[PDB]
C-alpha cells in the first residue's frame, strides 16, 4: 500500500503488465488443458439401471449413488488419498463435472463400445465388444465366447487388486 | 488423431506460419436395432463370424460386417466352427447353409 | 448459469440388441497446426546503447 513504492515502481515501466500477462494465460492454458483432456464427448451417456454386462463388474469404476459427491470407488479413494498479492482462481470444471464426464466417457465406452468415439453410439453387449477387442489383438471370438466366465473372473480380481493396491501404496 | 471418426485421408494446406489439415473421414449414419447372437447352433456345432456380426430383424438370422449394414445368408464360408453349442452362453438356434449342397445334390 | 456439459442420451443397452449403421457421412474437419514463428533478432548494442 505504500504509494511512494508504487511511484518509483512507474518508472520500471510494463514489467507488471507482462508478469499478470504471462499468470493469465498460464491460467487459462489450465482450463484449455482440462477441456481437451475431459471434454471429449458432447453426450452425456449413461449406464442402464440393470448392471447385467455377461458376469464383468463395473462397481469399483461407475459412479457410486449412494456417495454425495457421485464418485467411483477408486475416484473417492484418489480424493482422500491427495491431500500479499496472492489469489488462486478456480477451476472452471469442478470436480464434479469432471466426474460426471469421466462417467460419460465409461458409460460410452461400456455400453457403445468405440463407436461412440468415432460417431453416433451404437449399442453392443459387451461381450460382443470384448470378443471384437479380442479379434483386435488377434485372437479369434469363440476363445473369449468358451471362457467368458473366466475372463470376467480375472478382469473383477484385476480391477479389486487395483483398488486394494492403490489403497495400500502411500 | 486424423479427424473425428473413422480417418480416411487427409490434405495439407499452406497458411502463413502454418498447416491446415483437411481431414476426410467416414461418419456412420442411420443406424438401426438388430437382436443379436454370439454365435449360430447348427448340426451340434457353434458357428462364429469370420468377420461380420449374426443380426436379426425379427423372424431371419443374417451377418453382416460390423460397420454397414449389409445382410448375408449366414453360409460355412463366412462362419467358422469351434467346438459344441453347450458351452457358448447366449448361442441360438438356426440354420446354416452350404454351397456344396445343392452341387451334389443335382 | 452453471454450464451443461452435454445433451442427455441414454443408450439403450441390452444383453442382445445391437446397433448397425445402414448409411454413412463423409465428414471433412479443419485443423489449424502453427508450424513456425517470425525470426528475430535484435542487435544488443544498438538496442542497449545506440
Ligand atoms: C460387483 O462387485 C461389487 C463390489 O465387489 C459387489 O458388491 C459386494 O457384494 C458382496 C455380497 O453382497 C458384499 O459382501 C460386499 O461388501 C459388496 N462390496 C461392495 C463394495 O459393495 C457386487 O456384489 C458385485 N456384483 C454385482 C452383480 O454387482
Ligand atoms: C427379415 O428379412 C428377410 C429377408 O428379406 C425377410 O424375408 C422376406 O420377406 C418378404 C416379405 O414377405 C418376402 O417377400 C421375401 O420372400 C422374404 N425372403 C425370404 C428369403 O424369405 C423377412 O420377412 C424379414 N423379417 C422381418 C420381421 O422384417
Ligand atoms: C436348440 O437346439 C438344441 C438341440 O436341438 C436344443 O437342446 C435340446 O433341448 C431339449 C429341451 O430342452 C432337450 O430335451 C434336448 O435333449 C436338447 N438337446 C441337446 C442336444 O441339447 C435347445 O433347447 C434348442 N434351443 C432353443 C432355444 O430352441
Ligand atoms: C432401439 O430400441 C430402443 C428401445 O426400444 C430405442 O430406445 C428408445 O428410444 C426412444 C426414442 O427417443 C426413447 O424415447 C426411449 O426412452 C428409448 N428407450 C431406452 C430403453 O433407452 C432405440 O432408440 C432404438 N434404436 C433405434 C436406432 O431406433
Ligand atoms: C444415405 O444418405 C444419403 C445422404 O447423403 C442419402 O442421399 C439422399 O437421398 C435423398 C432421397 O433419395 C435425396 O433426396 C437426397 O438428395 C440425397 N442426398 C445426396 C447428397 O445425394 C441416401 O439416399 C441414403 N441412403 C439410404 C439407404 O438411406
Ligand atoms: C439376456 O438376459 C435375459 C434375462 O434378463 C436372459 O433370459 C437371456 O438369455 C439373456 N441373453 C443373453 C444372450 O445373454
Amino acid at each position: 500500500d505504500s504509494t511512494e513504492c508504487s511511484n518509483l515502481l512507474l518508472q520500471y515501466g510494463s514489467f507488471c503488465t507482462q508478469l499478470n500477462r504471462a499468470l493469465t494465460g498460464i491460467a487459462v492454458e489450465q482450463d484449455k488443458n482440462t477441456q481437451e483432456v475431459f471434454a471429449q464427448v458432447k453426450q452425456i451417456y449413461k449406464t442402464p439401471p440393470i448392471k447385467d454386462f455377461g458376469g464383468f463388474n463395473f462397481s469399483q469404476i461407475l459412479p457410486d449413488p449412494s456417495k454425495p459427491s457421485k464418485r467411483s470407488p477408486i475416484e473417492d479413494l484418489l480424493f482422500n488419498k491427495v491431500t500479499n498479492g496472492l489469489t488462486v482462481l478456480p477451476p472452471l470444471l469442478t470436480d464434479e463435472m469432471i466426474a460426471q464426464y469421466t462417467s460419460a466417457l465409461l458409460a460410452g465406452t461400456i455400453t457403445s463400445g468405440w463407436t461412440f468415439g468415432a460417431g453416433p453410439a451404437l449399442q453392443i453387449p459387451f461381450p460382443m465388444q470384448m470378443a471384437y477387442r479380442f479379434n483386435g489383438i488377434g485372437v479369434t471370438q469363440n476363445v473369449l465366447y468358451e471362457n467368458q466366465k473366466l475372463i470376467a473372473n480375472q478382469f473383477n480380481s484385476a480391477i479389486g487388486k487395483i483398488q486394494d493396491s492403490l489403497s495400500s501404496t502411500p | 488423431f486424423c479427424g473425428k471418426g473413422y480417418h480416411l485421408m487427409s490434405f495439407p494446406q499452406s497458411a502463413p506460419h502454418g498447416v491446415v489439415f483437411l481431414h476426410v473421414t467416414y461418419v456412420p449414419a442411420q443406424e438401426k436395432n438388430f437382436t443379436t447372437a454370439p454365435a449360430i447352433c447348427h448340426d451340434g456345432k457353434a458357428h462364429f463370424p469370420r468377420e461380420g456380426v449374426f443380426v436379426s430383424n425379427g423372424t431371419h438370422w443374417f451377418v453382416t460386417q460390423r460397420n454397414f449394414y449389409e445382410p448375408q445368408i449366414i453360409t460355412t464360408d463366412n462362419t467358422f466352427v469351434s467346438g459344441n453349442c453347450d458351452v457358448v452362453i447366449g448361442i441360438v438356434n438356426n440354420t446354416v447353409y452350404d454351397p456344396l449342397q445343392p452341387e451334389l445334390d443335382s | 448459469y452453471t454450464m451443461s456439459l452435454g445433451a442427455e442420451n441414454s443408450v439403450a443397452y441390452s444383453n442382445n440388441s445391437i446397433a448397425i449403421p445402414t448409411n454413412f457421412t463423409i465428414s471433412v474437419t479443419t485443423e489449424i497446426l502453427p508450424v513456425s514463428m517470425t525470426k528475430t533478432s535484435v542487435d544488443c548494442t544498438m538496442y542497449i546503447c545506440g
